[PDB]
């Protein structure tokens, strides 16, 4: 606290919206042979994705 | 000899039920030998990780 | 095939993103209860290759 | 020093990831569903799931 510091000025914040995008993209791997999901008939098990 | 068909060389199969416990562990699975097959049971292991 | 494309310069390091259209078709067959056999073709780029 | 080429000698074969073999730009070979997914010989795996 001081005599010039009474002449201090603020500006707000910048805005930032955040939230899930659109549809959940990138909520899922798709197009990762890393972290492939499967759809497989129990019990011959072969993956058909 | 061999088969012109479509049909997979190695099955890998997941257990329909786990139990787990303090000093054992018991998986189990249904193994399916399909029809116009024969499985020799050297031809299979247990794959753990861990 | 060999193709050029003269583009603006940019002070960011960019990506050209070509997208070769092609057919990305699968058809997928059930003979008997709980099996599922799906068969894939991408018909250029078919694949892999 | 050794020549691979010419004296047997070889090393490097573990620097392989994958191979593909495909007859008429579409026959994936040997196809058939053979393998343990694909349309390939996937050699060895950097991530495996």
């Amino acid at each position: 606290s001081s005599e010039t510091n009474l002449t201090q000025q603020s500006m707000p914040n910048r805005p930032n919206y955040i939230g899930f995008r659109d549809n959940f993209v990138g909520l899922m791997y798709y197009n990762s042979t890393g972290n492939m999901g499967v759809l497989a008939g129990q019990a011959s098990q072969l993956n058909a994705v | 000899v061999t088969t012109d068909r479509s049909q997979r060389l190695t099955l890998r199969f997941v257990p329909v039920d786990r139990e787990d416990t303090t000093y054992s562990y018991k998986a189990r699975f249904t193994l399916a030998v399909g029809d116009n097959r024969v499985l020799d049971m050297a031809s299979t292991y247990f794959d753990i990780r861990g | 095939l060999d193709m050029t494309f003269e583009v603006d310069p940019m002070d960011e390091p960019t990506l050209l993103y070509l997208l070769f259209e092609v057919f990305d078709v699968v058809r997928v067959h059930q003979p008997h209860r709980g099996v599922i056999e799906a068969v894939y073709l991408r018909t250029p780029f078919s694949a892999g290759n | 020093g050794s020549i691979p080429y010419l004296d047997g000698t070889f090393y490097l074969n573990h620097t392989f990831k994958k191979v593909s073999i495909m007859f008429d730009s579409s026959v994936s070979w040997p196809g058939n569903d053979r393998l343990l997914t694909p349309n390939e010989f996937e050699i060895k795996r950097s991530v495996d799931g």
